[PDB]
């Protein structure tokens, strides 16, 4: 329909006649700045935005969006043989080319790639959805948002493979762009022509190319899936210089071109003219939980100082966590201790784990699943599962074929990936019988031993654990005791730092309090009125991260009394014969909480009153049935 | 110059010889032993007073000289090494003329630096030098591999052989051909074979992506390095990105765009 | 050819044990005397006696074994023929013994072939008899098919050209299950010692 000549001149004019003066100090050539940047051998891929091509022309402002495959290759050979501006031996490919001509069937300029171009639409055009890519999205560079899943690692793709007969020194060019091909016969040359002087040519990657070639799987948002449907997926082939531009768990926004795919093979199942398509892209601007929306890619001090001195309190950060009810204040703050932690060292070679793991016991209506489902959202890199929501292999590693290689590698479960954070579990008792050993193993941290292949199954899990389960028929029968009313492994009950049971007996005036508390969750969408300024989650995210980097010392001036505190601890529970267990690991636990609590001081000034809260914390953690 | 190279064997030979002679254990006598002698004639004493072969180097010795040989050994190590072998065999005769000058020695360099770790790698470092580490996974059995065959006949006993270049062999109508008494007779037993074996490897320093399984690699083996180590150890690797295509189908002979990568065997670090 | 030295060596070994082998007595004919009726095709030999009288054929025997191996069947035949009215039915089973060196699975490389080294272990998941018509008769189809050849090779191959005529070399004659060579073995695995 359109021409390849005046169009060529128009795009050259665009390349040159371009000093788009968006503001003051813009009187030079933007694409000419990019040109000399190519001349630096610094930049190797230009990104393009419609505003330039919005103001220049209109054809190719709408002509390239549907094809994207010709005008780019014209752009390629346009700039490939434009040398307006050394050194030769700097790039491994170019230095191998200059090896090969310093040593000295025409070479293409496709061999000397040496620079690329992508695109960048204007106004991430819109969030077009993986479902709605209907029968008009062939070739069109469409903007869409998806969800990442099951990423693999960088692989080198090939474009041009050269042989050499070794009898005529032939340097053949056998370029390839698909997946499969075959090389050429022994002598497809003229010196090595039908004349008998022929050997057999052989490949040399030296004067050949390779390319970054990453592959991942792409799953749906699970927010716009149909009402009675199931999540779908699509495949990625992110080429060029964007390999390693996604991670498992990034709500990414990918912009590229849909294309078809020919899985060449058996002409009956395949070869049915059914088009098992796939995707192509250039630009990965992940708008959710990536380098863009999350800064520091939290330690940036100046931007937060204005709010830092703007407030000075702790409980203000306390009840800002799940602030839609009232009650259970002392649980939330210590839970916030779980997010930070921050006690790391290598003392005497032995590494100490600083991830608190606590449970929730007793559930005649407490909102047990609420704190878990909330903090698993706010807590970056969280998960959630239940008793029969997953088998043992669902929690641990697994196996699956690999589209990158097919190595049949191991992929892990929820706990396999939630390390350096907190994996949430609910209703622990009915999880499984052998599962208790599976959670017994994390108490010797960074140790996930499996018998899947049963060889080593080594793995480094550095996760916390947010446990929560229910009592059996009844809730502390008048004669029953711990390990009697509960039917959990008491050895498992031993390996925690804080045990947490939540029992609510009738309180004739607290019920009306919560009734007016939660009923206002429904007439509107915000609980705390005019009594304190609960903090935004987003500022919470950085305010927690800044506290982590202190790693204070320990006060010897109170070490003399921390042991006395352990004395009164182990004695006032020991005054009776058969109270619940009181463990010798308490002194290894009390040290681990006061540190993270001082982390939010960011001061290395752990004080005598610092543990004064921890003492009552463990004090009430037990003796929860006295009244 | 060799075809795809820009170097020469003799210059590297001479400069490595002078480097080993200009040597006072300087990597830890100049930089950091009551020995104002080369460690290398000392080591050939140690090799010959034992007659226990199999040297090793470290590439931090070769900083003291020109940094060029470090570069032109990083770029083309698969082509440069045996000149150092003949330098070693010259030092053999320099140490003792009537020595055991028929058993040959390796060379086991190491230590440029950690790249970052095995997760973060590129295409362009495709035939160059790496050293990363983690943990060992398996310990599998060894495999022969042909380099030449035996053959036969019935009249006059044409009892012959012919070897491999890498993948291309010849045969006339006979073996040791004269006058064409028969056609070609193949046996494949009375022959020479070389050891090799595959062993998988992990990444487990703390060079780990949080919430990620270790992306694992794989290593070949060669003769006196085969089951060099027992499993359940952290060991560093010294080797070269060494690639090969994949076979599309198998029912056909087409080949896939995905060249695979794996590391050859040079030296390990118990 | 290599093994003519082993031919002469075991020839004179025969020629000595043809006379006495031990103090005017023989320990390696009376097994053959019991053999002489059914002809079961076994006679084990001490390797120590190789160290006694033949003076170190170990390094003659213990590296290039497999190529020397079949020549010792012909040696056995040249023994049994000396005194009994003999057909070439004679065959070579061997149950070697009296060897000093006893190694394990780990000292195994590509350089360890054609030897007689000794090993132990345990027996697991054993497997049955599995016969083999190792031999037969095979050539062109005109008339001249009587083929006592070497078709017992491991990889098995129908294709043989001819003996007498010039004829087809891809069209086989049919097979012989009647007047041929058959033998018996089994197969197991063995675990670490
Ligand atoms: N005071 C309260 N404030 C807010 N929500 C509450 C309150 N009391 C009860 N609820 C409700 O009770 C529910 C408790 O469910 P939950 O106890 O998590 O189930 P399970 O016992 O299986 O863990 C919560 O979802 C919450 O909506």
């Amino acid at each position: 329909r359109r021409d390849y000549a005046q169009d060529r001149e128009s795009i050259k004019t665009f390349l040159s006649e371009f000093c788009k003066c968006d503001d003051d100090g813009k009187k030079e050539f933007v694409y000419g700045s990019q040109l000399v940047k190519l001349a630096h051998r610094e930049q190797v891929l230009i990104t393009i935005d419609l505003d330039d091509l919005a103001e220049f022309n209109e054809s190719l402002a709408e002509a390239v969006v549907d094809n994207c495959r010709r005008y780019t290759s014209i752009f390629s050979d346009v700039i490939a043989e434009l040398l307006p501006s050394e050194v030769h031996a700097k790039d491994a490919l170019d230095v191998y080319i200059e090896h090969r001509l310093m040593m000295e069937n025409s070479f293409p300029s496709e061999l000397m790639k040496r620079f690329e171009v992508g695109f960048k639409p204007l106004s991430t055009e819109k969030a077009h959805s993986i479902r709605e890519v209907k029968a008009q999205h062939i070739g069109k560079l469409v903007t869409v948002r998806g969800i990442v899943t099951r990423c693999t690692e960088v692989k080198p793709m090939m474009v041009v493979a050269t042989y050499t007969c070794d009898r005529c020194g032939s340097e053949t060019y056998q370029p390839v762009n698909s997946l499969s091909f075959t090389p050429v016969h022994d002598c497809p040359s003229d010196d090595c022509r039908v004349n008998k002087a022929g050997g057999r040519l052989y490949l040399q990657t030296r004067g050949s190319k390779f390319v970054k070639f990453q592959e991942v799987k792409m799953q749906e948002h699970s927010d716009q899936v149909p009402v009675g449907h199931i999540p779908r997926s699509m495949t990625i082939m992110c080429r060029g210089e964007v390999t390693r531009m996604a991670q498992p768990g990034d709500h990414i926004v990918v912009s590229g071109v849909f294309l078809p795919l020919m899985r060449t093979g058996f002409a009956q199942m395949i070869q049915g003219l059914l088009s098992e398509t796939f995707l192509q892209a250039h630009r990965i601007i992940c708008i959710n939980k990536n380098d863009e929306i999350s800064d520091k890619d939290a330690e940036l001090t100046p931007e937060e100082l204005e709010e830092l001195a703007q407030d000075d309190f702790y409980e203000r950060l306390a009840t800002s966590l799940a602030p839609e009810i009232y009650g259970h204040l002392d649980v939330k703050k210590a839970l916030l201790l779980l997010l930070v932690g921050g006690v790391d060292k290598r003392p005497d070679g032995m590494k100490i784990r600083g991830n608190i793991n606590i449970c929730l016991m007793g559930d005649p209506g407490v909102a047990k699943s609420q704190l878990l489902g909330y903090i698993s959202r706010l807590a970056v890199r969280s998960q959630y599962t239940t008793g029969r929501g997953s088998s043992g292999v669902g929690l641990t590693a697994a196996v699956m074929k690999d589209p990158l290689t097919g190595e049949m590698t191991l992929e892990g479960g929820a706990l396999v990936l939630a390390d350096q954070g907190v994996c949430c579990i609910d209703e622990f008792d009915k999880m499984a019988d052998q599962d208790r050993t599976a959670i017994h193993e994390v108490m010797e941290q960074q140790t996930i031993s499996i018998a899947k292949a049963g060889i080593m199954t080594t793995l480094n899990a550095r996760v916390s654990i947010l446990a929560a389960a229910n009592p059996a028929f009844g809730r502390y029968n008048p004669r029953r005791t711990v390990e009697q009313n509960i039917q959990l492994p008491a050895a498992l009950l031993s390996r925690f730092d804080l045990l947490w049971l939540i029992q609510d007996k009738p309180d004739r005036d607290n019920d009306l309090r919560l009734a007016k508390h939660i009923t206002y969750v429904h007439s509107h969408s915000k609980q705390p009125p005019t009594r304190v300024k609960a903090l935004d989650m987003n500022l919470m995210r950085r305010y927690i991260n800044l506290c982590k980097r202190k790693n204070p010392t320990i006060p010897d001036e109170l070490t003399d009394y921390i042991v006395g505190a352990y004395v009164e601890l182990r004695r006032e529970a020991r005054n009776q014969k058969d109270m619940t267990f009181t463990s010798a690991r308490n002194l290894l636990g009390i040290l681990r909480l006061s540190t993270a609590l001082a982390r939010l001081r960011l001061s290395d000034s752990v004080e005598k009153d610092d543990v004064a809260e921890a003492l009552r914390l463990l004090e009430m953690s037990k003796d929860s049935l006295n009244q | 110059v060799v075809w795809g190279t820009n170097v020469v064997v003799s210059q590297c030979k001479s400069k490595f010889k002078s480097f080993i002679m200009r040597f006072i254990d300087p990597s830890a006598e100049q930089d950091e032993i009551d020995v104002n002698q080369p460690l290398y004639l000392q080591k050939l004493e140690e090799i010959h007073t034992l007659e226990e072969p199999y040297l090793n180097l470290n590439c931090a010795h070769l900083k003291t000289f020109d940094q060029d040989l470090y570069r032109q050994l990083i770029c083309y190590p698969q082509e440069v090494i045996p000149g150092f072998d003949m330098a070693i065999n010259e030092m053999f005769f320099e140490r003792y003329p009537a020595a055991l000058l028929e058993h040959q020695i390796q060379v086991r360099p190491f230590n440029a630096d950690k790249t970052r770790n095995m997760r973060s790698l590129n295409p362009e470092d495709m035939d160059q030098l790496i050293s990363i580490s983690g943990m060992v996974i398996r310990s599998s059995n060894v495999i022969p591999e042909m380099r030449e065959a035996f053959f036969s006949c019935n009249i006059c006993s044409f009892s012959t052989t012919v070897e491999v270049d890498r993948g291309r062999i010849n045969q006339p109508t006979l073996c040791t051909n004269c006058n064409t008494n028969h056609c070609f007779r193949l046996i494949h037993n009375r022959s020479e074979f070389t050891d090799k074996q595959l062993v998988k490897l992990q990444e487990s320093p703390d060079d780990m992506a949080a919430g990620q399984t270790p992306h694992n690699v794989l290593l070949y083996a060669h003769n006196d390095l085969v089951d060099k180590v027992q499993p359940g150890d952290r060991v560093t690797v010294t080797g070269i990105y060494r690639a090969t295509p994949l076979k599309t189908g198998g029912l056909s002979s087409s080949v896939k765009s995905v060249y695979k990568t794996h590391v050859d065997v040079v030296h390990f670090r118990k | 050819v290599k093994d003519e030295v082993g031919i002469r060596a075991q020839k004179l070994f025969q020629d000595f044990l043809e006379e006495f082998k031990e103090d005017g007595e023989i320990k390696y004919t009376r097994p053959a005397a019991s053999l002489e009726s059914p002809d079961r095709c076994t006679l084990e030999v001490s390797f120590e006696d190789v160290e006694k009288y033949d003076q170190n054929l170990a390094t003659a025997i213990i590296e290039e074994y497999y190529h020397i191996y079949p020549f010792l069947c012909q040696s056995v035949s040249n023994y049994v023929k000396d005194r009994i009215g003999l057909k070439t039915q004679k065959d070579c089973y061997v149950a070697f013994t009296e060897v000093p060196t006893r190694h394990k699975v780990r000292d195994l490389t590509t350089s360890k072939i054609g030897t007689l080294i000794r090993i132990s272990g345990q027996v697991v998941r054993t497997h049955p008899v599995h016969p083999e018509l190792v031999s037969g008769v095979f050539m062109c189809l005109d008339c001249q098919t009587e083929i006592r050849n070497v078709e017992q090779q491991f990889k098995f191959t129908n294709p043989t050209i001819c003996r007498n005529p010039v004829c087809s070399n891809r069209k086989r004659f049919m097979l012989d299950v009647e007047k041929s060579l058959f033998l018996d073995f089994q197969k197991i695995r063995i675990q670490e010692t």
